[PDB]
DNA sequence: AAAAAAAAAAAAAAAAAAAAAAAAAA
DNA sequence: TTTTTTTTTTTTTTTTTTTTTTT
């Protein structure tokens, strides 16, 4: 069973793989993140309260005055979303913080405060998230793109390759905070370990280690194990353990108990270790020479002298052995050195160390941080301490600690934000371990090392910055703290917080201006992950490893949608099911698998947890139980794939689509076409343009429903009901009584958005899609947004296409289009341009908005009203006047239409600074809006009263029913009728109180709306009034506009021929569009051909339905035919009968399918070759899919039958008339007298460096001189050339380039003397 | 710009204007193609 | 076309010759650039005659 | 001050360059220093003042950015200068054009030559004040169009693309006013521009002076550039659609209508084909006359019976006199047509070659249209051995895997063995698919049966060299082979599927691995190649041919190149 | 209230070149 | 003990637009 709204046109499907998890709310990312950003949640936990508790309470040092927090609230906005859109204000809400301030007395800190105060302090406003998941900033609609920034924690890298060109792989470790100074360590060819902070000057590492109050002896003992030589009367006998003997060549005989165990020169084999173990031989003898090469660990002193016998970290010898022997110290300690297991890294760094004591270390760090000043003891101490151990300038969040502990093999995941000596020590240990072989560098491209910041986190960061700024100011003013003469409204300044948050939301490399020329453009622009932005990399610093897809991108990032060119892979888009983990990592769904049963539950796995498990690929055959029918199944385990046994896999892919995104899952038959053109098409589909009639794409992928409903363009219902009143403007729904609350009953109203400017100047509009008086299901489409129909994403249009090279007009990729296409008004798009005129005040008088304008043809003034403004509907053409603005002197400075644009004014907004005179047409629009609001509120109240009194009638059906007395009097009094002692009388009294309350609310809300309208919409300072005219131009398709399919088969529309000369089949139908066959093989996308075949089949069934419906073939024939069509062969998830469909429903279905049957095709589980031929067989069309075509001109057959079907083709937002731009002679630039560039300015093209080279590559000299002297630069030259041209002479006068003289003057401005010679 | 201009200033190097890039800067005929003939005239004057 | 000028009360050392690497004044006087920079930045003294 | 203008923004504010701010700072600091010296301040305060003044002069001087940077005067305003009399638009194809001319939207024509139309109207006397001509052009008076046809009569314009790499990036063309808004382009010349019609935008410039007009017609005319400067290969090589039409026009089938007759000449061959009584190709004897200039530049006529094909005989009417006949007795693939144009250029000069190229484009497109060379899904057959070859490969890899499990071989040896056998099986599938395609046709000869070169659509479009090649067809029918994991480490589980069949999820993931690196390559490789070309032209700017001969005897030895095998590049 | 720098994000990768430090003498 | 050579290290180049701090 399906929603009747879907029963309107139920989409045929071919997906066999039974789904297990429905596509989630596609916008979960932004919506959930901003929900996290604002809600009353105690104990912080990633919310505003977290920031407040981080920075509050606030107290001055020993000031007896602390400033504590209570709670926060976000009151209502000042407008509603549409009102903000039209006016321009930010769709923001306040921040009422209950702030509590108390002051102590002198020497009573623990004692109770002498004073207490609390108030609802106000602190600026912040934007909120529209329902669709956007933000309105300055009247535009902006969405913030989630960033994929390098995750905090510890990460190790190799830095191999061209490092010294020696082949010596380096190693380095980085500790990255979520906020704070970085920490870096690296090795070198000398194998001396180093450290550096914020990529400043290199330093040894021991020096920083010693800065933690660590003695060199302590450092060596901590880093290295002990080797103990004991003086037993001679030879310094050794306590040898076998474990430290692997891979060693003994140059001296190793023996004990008088028995030789390793002969001189024989290397220690595993058998020798076994001997020393089983025999339990530990004490051994060594010669003096063997101790020469070792190194002392600690420092020793003599009994009498008490002086340094030997410093730590220095090689020994016989003389030194005697020097330490006279003292008689039995314990001789050394550190085990082995180039293959433990090298002398820390020892070498100690040798490189400059000094000894902690003070000199701190001095060195202080100088390094801020070079060129005197180091100081206390200042350096504080600097070092708070640089890493203070929340002031350091913090690792929970996820930072999670990564840190999971990369050091710790146990606890929760710890302190600041670091500690043990942490850096363990980092050193891990770095040396990986240097010695154990442990591996962490590939950064692995997703687990990267994380998705959403809007919530960025807004939290900027709010934190604002809060710390205001806190600093608060402390500064509390330093002047006075005796309760104030309430806490002067410590808190509004400017910092609002300034920071607004600066972020308005200017931000990530908070991009929204792309709105589609449903899909939004749905895939808010699910975009930008590697750029603050905290991430930049385009320049991106090698071909970050861009490349990592094999763990499976299930978490789409590999087939990224912008092409300057940034490939930096803007990877989110997957379909992929969501964000609590810690921010990218989790993806899977199906839990028991011994042999694929449990239908769902299990989300992170980027790292996946590797531990082995996961089975989506399309593995299972039969009614989940038991794989093959013992060996293709599965991926750890960044790789291979065949694995049936009883080895504990996880299975949920749906075959979880590799791709919404921006590419819609490409039908994607599995057939190459990755390249698939990516290009996926990018293209986001560039569609909403046409004049959405047309239900024939070959869809069943995701149209989700994108259309969740994109927000379609006014999806909220509570099921009956469509009482329908209209292009509003739709009224009578909610079912069971679905409606008992009190506050009312009804539902949707005000469909009409033609308004979209952010790319395309038209966004809605149309009713439900007939008057029809049921509607809760959460169903009611109005089809642009590029949608019946709640399905229809960007372009299905069109009859034929693949054949037709007379060379399809040379490279160009597309030939029959005149029939433009005649039927198929691609005709609506563009809407916004033009603004501002009326300011300046010296010599203000700028009036009158009509009286000197020296203008009266026909110009005809199109204006008496005020001097154009009417709603006067077709304007390039050059005419919209609004009459005059600069006092008086001179005409009226706004004019941009040159070269048609139009038909659809609306004119007029905002006026508060407290200024409203002009005639401004008063008229004021009255228009006033009347509209009055009508809306009045009809709301009237229909509500009608419903309430119908409820009263239903109540009065019993308990004093009086038919004659019911209609005797009007609806003025319906409570005076007789009733017994029943609760109905009380309910009638309740309904009368409700009626009075409704009257009062309608009156007061109408008053509020009238006040809103009356107060002239305030403007930026300095401006009097602004007027915006919308011109609604209509653009057909002309030879040079771009159109293309979904598989990236681009093409600019070439000569559109008359319908007569197009190829026509035997039946006579012309084929609308004649592509180029030669684009199939080289551009490896065979998907489009299968799509065309399926399109021909779909329209074959559509033609059959239309034929059997044109003829009266009641129910039976069409019922059986449709049922046959919907089953059609192998296993399908549809399994749709038609008995449930009443004959009315069946005929509605037939009517909506007469234009074709919408066929679905899940991306990789789609329709095979066998089923397409079967569908064609159900029709009356050739099985091969090729039909002979007759040439339009000659009228004879084409040999070798050609392919014709219905392919869905878009129109892309590159219209020729937007590009075609020329010039002859116009305004030049001021600083240099050169022609302007661009299109907005009436400019000219660029004769660039490359063009100059190409010119001089020929012998062409005069042309180059003309290009760069007389046509571009020479101010006097070009005027003379113009005058000569008008006189029929083509004479050139050289002169001199003006910009050349400008450069001469500029360089003379420096200390340079340049002149010209003879 | 820095190094070249510094060297030119210190050396006081007069510019001959013989190649093709400098002449484009000056805005006169390039001594490469047709303009070569014109140059063949002008060098003949001196 | 017309330019202007500022009469500077104190002479100013042109900066292009100061950090050209190799500085013109640098090897012209045969002294390291660090000492020249320190002297010009009023944090040292030099000997004249 | 003019070079540091105080531009007020759109309202009551001023937003000009930092130069004014730096000058204000310098003058303020100097005035403060003078005032303090008048006050005789302590040496410390005046020292700070002098240091601040030095900093201010440093900030004002380092102007450098105006002279430095990609947006400096030398690079943004002196070398690469925006120019009037310019325009741009999306390009589009047109066959009816001749190589020595390119289309032009009417609006851009009337907009670019506006000075020229005003002058022509003034001289013509139809108007006296230039404002009258202005109002005339604005009114779009029908007189203006005749003036436009007069000025455009023969007045070349430059059509330049965006990435001007080689000198061919700018070519002259005679405009031909056409309705619409797209710069119609000759198809052949497109190959030189590296311009495909997926929305690329080309700019139009207008030479003004008689020097420049003669300069454009004599050098930059598309006729004068049919041989590239890089090498002697023709650059007007017909590209993709013309070539397919020609190749389909001259290709023998075993039997068809008109097979086995005698024709008196090409004319009645055309008459027979167009009438439908004779197939477009059928091996047949005809009479052809060929002209040869073996004598001292004198044409000699020779005629006799030639065995040829009907479409081939029809094509023969387009070759000029001088060329031989055997040149068109082959299948006429892309390379054949290229060397055929080269022979025409070498033996007959230039003008015959231009006329011949225009005619070959016309007669290629027309018969491509007549061919209806479409591509349906049944035009690429999956060889039956694909399944069997794959199954044998699976058996072999499993055997080697268990051999490694027993410890007979190492992991590296097993990997190499598996990769090698997968490559061998891929080659086997390739050979099977090529054998299936190329000689698919098995038809009667008017007898029992016979095989011939296949007429399968994809094979025709791959063999002619129009688009794709053996490598590209291979993954349309047979297995894609073995794609590379992020670092070239070819996976030991190659893509056993092919595009005609379905691709499972993981194989598509691997293909994405293969293709994203290629796209990113393209991007950054182009970025670097731009700078390589920049240096290359910068270091060879001065060299201009100046002397006929230096009269020097020294030189370099020239020999064929052999690296250790066959000759890579012959001495010729 | 007026005047002034960039310490206040940022690092990649590679190369050219200058300054400092370390051999290896006689 | 000084001096020349070489090596190493530091710094400066190579394809969208200015507030905060001090006097
Ligand atoms: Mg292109």
């Amino acid at each position: 069973v399906y929603s009747y709204t879907e029963k309107k046109r139920i989409r045929k499907d071919f997906g066999k793989r039974p789904q297990v998890l429905d596509v989630p709310y596609l916008l979960s990312i932004q919506l959930d993140s901003f929900q996290k950003f604002i809600e009353q949640d105690p104990e912080g936990q990633y919310g505003l309260e977290a920031a407040f508790r981080s920075v509050f309470p606030i107290q001055s040092y020993s000031g007896n005055s602390e400033l504590q927090y209570v709670s926060y609230r976000l009151g209502e906005p000042v407008f509603d979303v549409q009102e903000c859109q039209i006016r321009g204000v930010t769709y923001s809400a306040p921040l009422r913080v209950k702030l509590r301030l108390v002051i102590y007395e002198r020497e009573a800190p623990e004692g109770t405060v002498k004073d207490i105060k609390e108030q609802e302090v106000y602190m600026g406003e912040i934007p909120l998230m529209t329902d669709n998941g956007t933000f309105v900033i300055n009247g535009t609609e902006r969405v913030i793109v989630s960033q994929l920034h390098r995750s905090p924690g510890v990460f190790f890298d190799s830095d191999k390759g061209k490092t010294h060109s020696s082949g010596k792989v380096l190693y380095n470790a980085r500790i990255i905070p979520y906020r704070g100074s970085w920490l870096d360590f690296e090795f070198d060819p000398k194998d001396n370990l180093f450290v550096r902070i914020d990529r400043r000057r290199k330093l040894p590492a021991t020096i920083i280690l010693r800065a933690l109050n660590y003695t060199t002896e302590q450092i060596l003992d901590l880093f290295f194990e002990k080797v103990i030589f004991e003086i037993r009367d001679n030879k310094l006998q050794m306590e040898l353990v076998p474990e430290r003997l692997r891979g060693e060549t003994a140059s001296f005989d190793i023996e004990a108990n008088g028995k030789v165990y390793v002969e001189k020169g024989r290397r220690i084999t595993a058998r020798h270790i076994r001997q020393l173990e089983k025999d339990d031989v530990k004490l051994i003898e060594v010669p003096v020479e063997y101790i020469a090469g070792k190194v002392v660990a600690k420092d020793y002193i003599d009994e009498s002298t008490g002086e340094l016998i030997c410093a730590a970290n220095m090689e020994l010898s016989l003389d030194l052995l005697a020097k330490l022997s006279q003292s008689g110290h039995k314990r001789i300690e050394t550190l085990f050195t082995n180039d293959l297991d433990h090298g002398p890294y820390i020892s070498e760094t100690l040798r490189v160390d400059p000094t000894n004591d902690r003070l000199s270390a701190l001095v060195e760090i202080y100088r390094m941080m801020r070079p060129g000043e005197p180091p100081t003891r206390e200042a350096a101490e504080s600097l070092f301490e708070n640089l890493f151990f203070s929340e002031d300038r350091y913090d690792l969040s929970a996820v930072g600690r999670m990564k840190f502990n999971r990369s050091l093999l710790r146990e606890e995941i929760e710890g302190s934000g600041i670091l500690s000596k043990d942490d850096i020590i363990d980092v050193m240990k891990k770095l040396i371990d990986i240097r010695n072989g154990k442990g591996e560098v962490d590939d950064i491209d692995h997703l687990g090392n990267r994380r998705i910041r959403s809007v919530g986190e960025m807004a939290e960061n900027q709010f934190r910055v604002g809060l710390v700024r205001v806190e600093r100011a608060v402390k500064e003013r509390l330093s002047l703290g006075d005796l309760d003469t104030l309430m806490p409204q002067d410590m808190i300044n509004a400017k910092p917080i609002s300034a920071a948050v607004k600066e972020f939301f308005g200017s931000s490399q990530l908070s991009q201006f929204m792309d709105q020329n589609n449903p899909l453009s939004e749905i895939t622009h808010k699910r975009r992950i930008s590697a750029l932005g603050p905290g991430g990399l930049t385009r320049e610093r991106a090698g071909f490893e970050v861009r490349d897809v990592h094999p763990t991108h499976y299930g978490r990032v789409c590999p087939i949608e990224t912008p092409e060119g300057p940034n490939i892979g930096l803007i990877n888009s989110l997957s379909v099911y992929a969501q964000t983990n609590e810690y921010g990592f990218l989790e993806t769904p899977y199906r839990k698998v028991t011994d042999g049963v694929v449990t239908d539950e769902i299990h989300y796995l992170s980027a790292i947890e996946e590797g531990n498990y082995v996961i089975a690929q989506a399309n593995s055959n299972l039969d009614e139980e989940g038991h794989f029918v093959e013992d060996l199944v293709t599965c991926r385990s750890k960044g790789e794939s291979s065949l694995f046994s049936r009883d080895q896999v504990d996880y299975m892919d949920v749906s075959t689509q979880q590799v791709v995104s919404v921006g590419a899952s819609l490409i039908p038959f994607l599995e057939h076409d190459d990755a390249n053109r698939a990516l290009m098409g996926a990018n293209m589909q986001r560039q569609a343009v909403p046409t004049l009639r959405a047309d239900k794409p024939l070959v869809g992928t069943g995701m149209e429903r989700a994108v259309a409903v969740d994109s927000g363009v379609t006014a999806v219902a909220k509570r099921g009901g009956v469509v009482q009143y329908v209209d292009a403007s509003r739709i009224v729904i009578k909610v079912n009584e069971d679905e409606m609350y008992p009190g506050e009953a009312g009804i539902d109203i949707y005000n469909l958005t009409k033609y308004t400017r979209s952010n790319q100047n395309t038209c966004i509009n809605q149309m009713p899609c439900v007939s008057l008086g029809e049921p509607v299901e809760r959460g169903d489409v009611l109005a089809d947004g642009p590029s949608t129909d019946l709640g399905e994403l229809a960007l372009g249009q299905n069109m009859r296409v034929a693949f054949m090279p037709w007379n060379g007009y399809n040379f490279e990729d160009s597309i030939l289009v029959s005149e029939r296409v433009v005649q039927e008004d198929r691609f005709t798009t609506i563009h809407i341009q916004e033009l603004a005129c501002v009326s300011r005040d300046t010296k010599l008088g203000p700028e009036e908005i009158t009509a009286d304008i000197p020296n203008v043809g009266e026909a110009a003034l005809s199109k204006l009203d008496e005020s001097g403004i154009v009417y709603i509907g006067a077709e304007v053409t390039g050059g005419d006047i919209l609004v009459g603005k005059v600069t006092p002197k008086v001179k005409d400075s009226s706004l004019r239409v941009p040159n070269g644009v048609s139009g038909t004014v659809i609306d004119v907004q007029v905002f006026t600074r508060d407290g200024v005179e409203k002009d005639k047409r401004a008063l008229e629009i004021e009255e228009m809006q006033l009347k509209q609001a009055k009508k809306d509120l009045s009809e709301e109240l009237q229909i509500l009263e009608a419903g309430l009194f119908s409820r009263i009638r239903a109540v009065l059906v019993a308990g004093g029913v009086e038919a004659e007395k019911l209609d005797k009097l009007p609806r003025d009094r319906w409570l005076e009728l007789g009733l017994t002692d029943e609760e109905k009388q009380n309910q009638l009294e309740q309904l009368a109180e409700q009626y009075d309350e409704l009257k009062h609310e309608f009156e007061k809300k109408l008053e509020a709306k009238r006040r809103k309208i009356t107060q002239g919409d305030d403007l930026a300072p300095g401006v009097l009034k602004i007027v915006k005219v919308y011109l609604a131009v209509k653009r057909r398709i002309q030879p040079g506009d771009k159109m293309a399919g979904r598989h990236g088969n681009k093409g600019v529309i070439s000569k559109i021929n008359p319908i007569e000369d197009m190829p026509y089949d035997e039946n006579g139908t012309p084929v609308d569009i004649v592509l180029n066959p030669l684009g199939v093989p080289s551009r490896m996308n065979i998907g489009q051909i299968l799509e065309t075949h399926l399109g021909m089949a779909a329209k074959g069934i559509g033609d059959k339905i239309n034929a059997m419906l044109k003829q009266q073939q009641e129910v039976a024939k069409l019922r059986e035919f449709i049922q046959r069509a919907y089953d059609l062969g192998a296993d399908v998830r549809q399994k749709v009968d038609l008995s449930t469909f009443s004959d009315e429903e069946v005929m509605r279905l037939a009517e909506n399918l007469r234009k074709g049957m919408p066929i679905a095709t899940p991306v990789f589980d789609g329709a095979k070759e066998a089923e397409i031929k079967e569908l064609l067989k159900l029709g009356d069309l050739p099985t091969s899919g090729q039909i002979r075509l007759y040439d339009g001109r000659t009228g004879e057959q084409f040999e070798r039958p050609v392919t014709v079907g219905y392919m869905y083709m878009l129109k892309l937002n590159h219209l020729v008339d937007d590009k075609m731009h020329a010039r002859s002679t116009g305004s030049y630039s001021l600083v240099t007298q050169q022609p302007l560039g661009g299109k907005a300015q009436f400019g000219g093209q660029r004769f660039g460096e490359m063009e100059v080279w190409a010119l001089e590559a020929y012998g062409a000299a005069y042309t180059l001189q003309e290009m760069l002297t007389v046509k571009s630069d020479d101010v006097n030259g070009r005027t003379k050339m113009y005058k000569n041209i008008v006189d029929g002479n083509h004479q050139m006068e050289p002169g001199m380039p003006e910009s050349f003289n400008v450069l001469l003057k500029e360089i003379r401005s420096l200390g340079i003397n340049i002149e010209l010679e003879d | 710009t820095t190094r070249v201009l510094t060297e030119a200033a210190v050396a006081g190097k007069r510019d001959e204007l013989r190649g093709l890039k400098e002449n484009v800067i000056v805005g006169r005929l390039i001594p490469a193609g047709t303009g070569y003939a014109y140059h063949q005239d002008r060098m003949r004057r001196r | 076309e017309r330019m202007g000028h500022i009469e500077l009360a104190s002479p100013t050392a042109h900066i292009w010759f100061l950090k050209s690497l190799p500085s013109r004044i640098g090897l012209l006087l045969d002294m390291p650039l660090r000492d020249i920079e320190r002297v010009l930045y009023f944090e040292s003294y030099v000997v004249i005659e | 001050p003019d070079l540091r203008p105080l531009v007020p923004l759109d309202g009551g504010r001023f937003a000009t360059s930092d130069l004014n701010d730096l000058y204000r700072r310098v003058i303020n600091r100097n005035n403060r220093l003078k005032r303090l010296l008048d006050l005789a301040a302590p040496d410390i305060i005046v020292r700070n003042e002098k240091r601040m003044l030095q900093e201010a002069v440093d900030a004002l001087l380092d102007l450098a950015d105006m002279i430095k940077g990609k947006q400096g005067r030398f690079r943004q305003n002196l070398l690469g200068k925006r120019v009037d009399y310019s325009g741009r638009s999306v390009i589009t194809v047109g066959p009816y054009l001749r190589l020595h001319q390119c289309g032009l939207p009417k609006k851009m024509a009337l907009e670019l030559f506006k000075p020229f139309i005003y002058g022509k109207l003034e001289l013509r006397g139809l108007a006296t004040t230039i404002k009258a001509a202005k109002k005339m052009v604005e009114r779009e008076e029908a007189v203006v169009w005749d003036i436009l046809d007069e000025v455009i009569r023969e007045h070349p314009v430059l059509l330049n693309r965006a990435p001007t790499l080689h000198r061919l990036g700018i070519q002259a063309f005679e405009p031909v006013l056409i309705e619409g808004k797209a710069i119609q382009l000759h198809p052949l010349v497109c190959a030189a521009y590296n311009a495909d019609f997926d929305g690329d935008q080309m700019a139009v410039h207008v030479p003004l002076t008689l020097e420049a007009q003669l300069e454009a017609r004599a050098l930059m005319m598309s006729t004068n550039n049919i041989l590239s400067p890089a090498n002697g290969e023709p650059i007007i090589v017909p590209s993709q659609d013309v070539v397919l039409g020609l190749y389909y026009m001259t290709r023998d089938c075993v039997n068809a209508k008109g097979e086995g007759m005698v024709l008196t000449g090409p004319k009645e061959a055309e008459r027979l084909y167009r009438s439908g009584l004779a197939s477009l190709h059928a091996r047949v004897k005809v009479r052809i006359t060929e002209y040869e200039k073996d004598a001292n530049g004198e044409l000699v006529a020779k005629t006799s019976l030639k065995d040829t094909t009907v479409g081939r005989a029809i094509l023969w009417m387009i070759v000029p006199k001088g060329l031989p006949y055997s040149i068109v007795n082959q299948a006429l693939g892309k390379k054949a047509i290229s060397k055929m144009l080269n022979t025409c250029y070498r033996i007959l000069g230039l003008k015959p070659t231009v006329i011949f190229a225009d005619q070959i484009m016309y007669t290629g497109f027309a018969y491509a249209a007549r061919s209806g060379a479409s591509v349906g899904i049944d035009d690429m057959v999956i060889p039956e051995k694909k399944h069997e070859i794959i199954s044998e490969a699976e058996a072999e890899v499993a055997e080697i895997q268990e051999q490694f499990q027993s410890g007979l071989v190492t992991a590296g040896e097993r990997y190499n063995k598996v990769i090698d056998i997968w490559a061998a099986a891929n080659d086997r599938v390739s050979k099977a698919m090529m054998d299936n395609l190329q000689t698919e046709t098995v038809i009667n000869r008017d007898g029992q049966e016979e095989k011939q070169v296949s007429f399968n659509s994809i094979y025709m479009m791959a063999d002619s060299g129009a688009r794709g090649s053996a490598a590209q067809i291979r993954q349309l029918a047979g297995m894609r082979g073995l794609m590379a994991k992020p670092d070239g480490s070819i996976i030991e589980t190659p893509i056993t599927a092919n595009f005609r069949e379905g691709l499972n999820v993981l194989q598509y993931f691997i293909s994405t691995h293969g293709a994203r690196k290629g796209l990113a390559d393209t991007a950054l490789k182009t970025a670097n190649s731009g700078y390589l070309t920049r240096r290359l032209v910068d270091v060879a700017q001065d060299l201009v041919v100046t002397e006929d001969d230096c009269g020097t005897h020294e030189g370099i030895m020239m020999t064929p190149v052999i690296e250790g095998g066959d000759v890579k590049e012959p001495l010729r």
